[PDB]
């Protein structure tokens, strides 16, 4: 045997004491003693993740390996390594894969110099992972162990694997774990002939292992290398112990870096107004930064503000105390708390705002053309469009309906409700109003916020890490004014539109779901959309824009001027943070969708409407070629709408984005080449791979509910909404915002506890927890605050009076697919959802998890009810 | 100043203990909570495609994550106050050295003993709180558990300085005199009752099992103990007064003068929590005159 050998024995047959003295014989060490508890308390600048920085420096720093362009990172873990080459200079994109689970080291998110253009992942293997192209490689896999083969094995591994992603003219830095064996010099020898290097020692590297690194800019020999390595080793146990030699650790600043690219053009002759005055609002602090990281996006300016918003959210300590055994539960407290802080919203707007979409062909156009004209002349057969008023406004914001999402314009007032009874306001508004009628706008910008940034909440929120956008409240009423009339008079009501389900409560979609599922043809399809929308093009826009064809005058006149210079022209403020603080940018789009919350609403579904019908065309192939559309087609796409065009449009039913389909043959799952030449694109699947369909009306989601069907023990049948109680128990213990007092939780607890006993009765987990909180709180108190469901436009659990009479009047007395009008007068006859379903959706019940949930129950709930305090209330259970 | 730092190291070492007990505690019921939802999961066998399937066994990943976690970080808080720990005692341990000093050159004792009982208490519920930490992970052990070497070997550094602790912990608290002439100390004569009082530095001892203490002495003048050797203390009286050892009544016989020293050896058996351990000190040599 070699003298690695030698040395690996005479190792191996050490004490434990001689063991941890000989660690520290002559290598180099870095203080750690401060960059580790400034990560702890929170810092996200200033600091190394790891210890691999340094050596990556010490490596750089001696033009041992120079990375350029796109770098590729195998193994990166916390990914010091990628952090560090990211604020280099020749660094345009780094990319790096590392394999999670247990045991496992996992990136964590710093915010140093640069810190936008590395992407990191994680739970891939990069075994089983085809290569792609890169410009530079780094390799940094090894695990060391007491037996030799193993580790000859694992190097001989990690080789076949690095090997095929070299190319010629690729630098690298690769780590080889045992090179003292000629089953691996056999290798390293081919290796060093085909593509150059030599193997060199990192001095930081501790004195209890035999690693080696493969280097670009170097030569020389392997086995004499090896050889006087091992002589220096067994040399170094014969000095005395000399201190460590203590460097002082990296620091790589903050900000953002660009890359230098753009592909948008401006429009100065609509937008130069707002700009100049946005200017001169804050002349004095006005600069013009070089680091701006859009690239989608124009670029106007920046100027000073002040940091808003805070990482986490205010829990309600109401409902809390009372939920005792769920907080234990990842789900609930991950999801509880998000990230609303600069850092949070330039990670989403980088995330997902910032994308880019490509134009369809010909004869999607002519298409989708086609279908509009025959929509909009469709709808409006029994509706005329008018114009709003003055009044109707007042009457909603006093009412505090449910309003979109708006700034009251605190600077000079202090709410909406204190603003419109003034007279300044009104003038403003009359002088914006007369400066659209002539084709210019001036006062018209938006504000951004982002939310929903950890790991798990985005899986049990709805659609997750979204962005709302803010406006001003003249260019709300403007808006209002301009378009009110699609949603006053429910132009996408079931009645007028054969698909719609505007108006209806979340008790009835069952209802609207069994009945689409008594037809004939193949099954049931619930295929999604991934990012809705982003995924709005020009062509989309200008489709709707076609609904002005029935209007007339000066409601004319300013309709055009609000879909031409608002919603295809938009500007819009972001902050992001800066060495110097914190500063606001002014950006530019033409297309995405940005609107109030119900005009946004109708033409979803309006466009949802017509792709879906446009998808329906291609499935019964009436045309085959989308390249390019022919004569002897128009006709023939135009007498199918004609003939059965109704009909097939109640076959399915589309909220939102979401959509429900049946259709007559099962060729539809086949047919995704106008649907992805559209733009878009379905979630989590194949480009190419089929769809998969359901075959039964219980399992369908929609609206992110699944419906079941109940049994009465007289014989009634009804049909009941649904969902993950851990999501709903999460939602039901965050406050969102507006308490800072204990009136005000009492009230929202009250209020959105009623819901449970509403909609959610049949399951035992939920009717329980309700009624300990309204038998905490004093009663007697309004419960009036918006909960949630915007889009649901019932809101009919804020009434006062007792729940039974309430529960009587919705389930019986109105329900249109009952016959009898029998009432109940107890809460004992209603039943529950089985036994072991319950457990399946989500409770506690039937196992050993009912030991747990052993005291949150009648046993001992009566000292936690009298926990609360001096607040009085009373008993209803 | 040591004993107050002695004092204050104590009641921190409990505050980060019952902290640590709590986090066993919560590390308990998550466990068990997970253990049931993969057992209702597994009993519902439903093999196919469903989001809703997807859905599940994600969260159910990131649920070993978080086991992960806090199982990792009961070790650490161990590993510390392991460290800590070890600080102590080798404190204390001049203590006893220089202690002795004088007695070979006020001689309470409270303060030893106190100290050396909450040491031992805390070295005896350590080691029961690591049983049943892996009693507890031995449930749902699989692949990459630190655990499974990690408690061994705190374990084994557990019993090494309970060890280590217990063969210092036994001195002799007076050398053998006679009543009747209190004058000269450590001289025997022959055929004469002798008094002797020992005491150990840790006050546990176990309610049903009784304490068994042993004694020996050292061609020189070999001596004979003629009366009982072996005493027996009632369990009852290391609560009332403590582990305190009389043998007022030993004697000795014979089977320049003063060239060579004689040496009383005392030996005790220890048993408690299912640890043994033998003892064996020696006294102040003595003199034998007829
Ligand atoms: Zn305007
Ligand atoms: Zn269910």
């Amino acid at each position: 045997e070699t003298l690695g050998e030698k040395w690996k024995n005479r190792l191996n047959a050490l004490g434990k004491s001689e063991f941890q003295i000989y660690k520290k014989s002559g290598i180099q060490e870095v203080d750690r003693t401060l960059a580790k508890e400034g990560i702890k308390r929170g810092e996200t600048d200033h600091h190394a993740v790891s210890r691999g920085s340094a050596k990556l420096r010490w490596f750089v720093e001696r033009n041992l390996v120079t990375p350029e362009g796109k770098v590729v990172d195998l193994g990166c873990g916390r990914g010091g390594w990628s952090y560090y080459c990211g604020g280099l200079k020749n660094v345009k994109e780094v990319k790096g894969l590392t394999k999670g689970g247990p045991g496992h080291e996992e990136p964590i998110p710093m915010s140093t110099y640069g810190w936008n253009l590395v992407r990191l992942q994680s739970g891939v293997d990069v075994f089983f992972t085809p290569p792609e192209k890169c410009d530079t490689l780094l390799c940094d896999i090894g695990e060391s162990s007491p037996n030799p083969t193993v580790e000859a094995g694992r190097t001989l591994r990690v080789l076949n694997l690095v090997e095929n992603w070299l190319n010629n003219n690729t630098q690298f830095c690769i780590k080889v774990l045992n090179p003292y064996m000629p089953s691996v010099i056999e290798k390293m020898e081919a290796l060093q002939r085909k593509y150059g290097g030599a193997l060199v020692r990192n001095p930081l590297s501790r004195n209890s292992t035999h690693e080696m690194y493969w280097v670009s800019n170097a030569s020389g020999n392997i086995v004499s290398s090896v050889n006087m390595i091992s002589r220096m080793l067994i040399n170094r146990f014969t000095m005395r112990h000399k201190k460590a030699t203590y460097e002082p650790d990296v620091d790589l600043g903050s900000g953002t870096r660009n890359i230098g690219i753009e592909s948008e053009t401006p429009n100065l002759d609509i937008i130069g107004k707002r700009i100049e005055k946005i200017k001169q609002e804050h002349e004095t602090s006005w600069h013009y930064d070089q680091d701006h990281p859009y690239k989608t996006w124009a670029y106007h300016g920046s100027y000073e503000t002040k940091q808003t918003g805070s990482a986490s959210s205010m829990v309600n300590g109401v409902v809390r105390l009372l939920t005792k055994p769920w907080d234990i539960i990842p789900m609930v407290t991950q999801m509880a708390m998000t990230d609303t802080t600069p850092f949070g919203q330039q990670r989403v707007f980088k995330e997902k705002v910032d994308t880019r979409t490509q134009e369809p062909k010909e004869g999607t156009k002519k298409l989708m053309k086609i279908t509009a004209e025959w929509l909009w002349k469709e709808l409006g057969k029994k509706k005329t469009p008018r114009m709003c008023t003055r009044e109707e406004f007042t009457r909603k914001v006093r009412s505090n309906a449910a309003l979109g999402a708006i700034f009251t314009d605190e600077n000079k007032w202090k709410s909406a409700r204190e603003a419109v009874e003034d007279s300044g306001f009104w003038e403003l508004v009359d002088k914006e109003r007369n400066l659209h009628l002539e084709g210019k706008c001036e006062t018209c910008v938006y504000n951004m916020m982002g939310k929903r940034e950890k790991k798990l909440g985005e899986f049990g929120k709805a659609k997750g890490s979204r962005a709302i956008w803010y406006m001003w409240l003249g260019a709300r009423f403007l808006e209002f004014e301009a378009l009110g009339f699609l949603n006053e008079d429910h132009w996408f009501s079931r009645e007028n539109s054969l698909s719609g389900v505007e108006g209806e409560g979340l008790h009835k979609l069952g209802y609207i779901l069994r009945d689409v599922s008594k037809k004939e043809g193949g099954a049931m399809y619930a295929d999604d959309t991934a990012g809705w929308d982003t995924r709005i093009t020009l062509e989309d826009l200008k489709n709707e824009e076609m609904v002005t064809n029935h209007m007339e005058g000066e409601h004319k006149k300013l309709a055009e001027a609000i879909f031409k210079l608002t919603y295809q022209n938009k500007v819009v403020r972001v902050q992001r943070p800066t060495p110097r603080g914190t500063v606001m940018d002014i950006i530019s789009r033409r297309d995405q969708r940005g609107s109030g919350q119900v005009v946004t609403y109708g033409l979803n579904t309006f466009t949802n409407m017509e792709a879906q019908l446009i998808r329906q065309m291609e499935g019964e192939g009436v045309f085959k070629s989308i390249q390019h559309l022919t004569v002897t087609e128009e006709i023939a796409v135009k007498n199918w709408l004609v003939r059965v065009g109704r009909e097939r449009l109640s076959r399915m039913a589309i909220s939102g984005d979401d959509c429900v389909v049946k259709p007559l043959d099962d060729r539809f799952a086949s047919a995704l080449t106008a649907l992805n030449d559209m733009g878009k694109v379905r979630k989590d699947i194949q480009q190419w791979e089929p769809s998969r369909g359901w075959n039964d009306w219980t399992q369908v989601p929609f609206c992110s509910h699944h419906f079941h069907e109940l049994i009465m023990k007289d014989g009634r049948v009804l049909v009941v909404p649904c969902r993950n109680q851990d999501e709903l128990i999460g939602r039901a213990r965050i406050s969102q915002g507006a308490g800072w007092s204990l009136r005000e939780t009492a009230c929202l607890g009250k209020s959105y506890a009623q819901m449970w006993s509403l909609m959610y009765f049949h399951r035992r987990d939920l009717r329980l927890a309700a009624n300990a909180i309204c038998s905490a709180v004093p009663s007697h108190w309004v419960p009036t605050s918006r909960t949630t469901w915007s889009i649901h436009a019932t809101h009919e659990w804020m009434t006062t009076e007792d729940m039974l009479t309430v529960w009587n009047r919705v389930w019986i007395q109105e329900n249109p697919w009952m016959e009898d009008k029998t009432p109940v007068e107890s809460w004992e006859e209603i039943p529950y959802l089985g036994k072991r379903e319950d457990q399946w959706c989500g409770s506690l019940i039937g196992l050993t998890s009912r030991a747990t949930w052993a005291k949150n129950i009648q046993t001992a709930i009566n000292q936690v009810r009298s926990l609360i305090g001096n607040e009085e209330y009373t008993d209803y259970m | 100043s040591q004993q107050h730092e002695i004092e204050s190291r104590i009641l921190d070492l409990r505050a980060m203990m019952e902290k640590l007990v709590k986090s066993i505690s919560q590390l308990k019921d998550q466990q068990d909570v997970f253990c049931f939802r993969y057992k209702i999961q597994a009993k519902g066998k439903t093999p196919s495609l469903d989001p809703h399937q997807t859905k599940e066994q994600k969260i159910l990943q990131e649920t070993l994550n978080e086991l992960d976690k806090r199982r990792k970080e009961v070790l650490d808080a161990s590993k510390a106050l392991l460290g800590r720990l070890t600080t102590l005692i080798e404190l204390l341990l001049p203590k006893l050295e220089e202690w002795k000093a004088q007695q070979q050159k006020d001689h309470g004792l409270e303060q030893l003993e106190t100290w050396f009982t909450a040491g031992a208490k805390l070295l005896f519920h350590l080691r029961q709180l690591l049983k049943e930490l892996k009693g507890l992970s031995c449930l749902v052990s699989y692949q990459d558990d630190p655990l499974t070497k990690g408690v061994d070997l705190r374990n084994a550094q557990v019993t090494e300085l309970l060890q280590r602790l217990l063969h210092r912990a036994f001195v002799v608290e007076t050398q053998p005199c006679m009543p009747q002439t209190p004058h000269r100390p450590l001289i025997l004569k022959t055929g004469s009752k002798f008094t002797v009082r020992t005491r150990l530095l840790v006050r546990l001892q176990e309610g049903n099992e009784s304490l068994t203490v042993e004694v020996s002495i050292d061609g020189f003048r070999k001596f004979n103990i003629l009366t009982s050797n072996q005493k027996t203390l009632t369990p009852e009286k290391g609560q009332s007064q403590g582990l305190i050892w009389d043998f007022g009544y030993l004697t000795l016989v014979e089977q320049g003068v003063t060239e060579e020293l004689h040496i009383i050896s005392f030996t005790v058996k220890y048993t408690y929590q299912g640890l043994k351990q033998e003892l064996k000190t020696d006294t102040l040599p003595v003199v034998i005159i007829s």
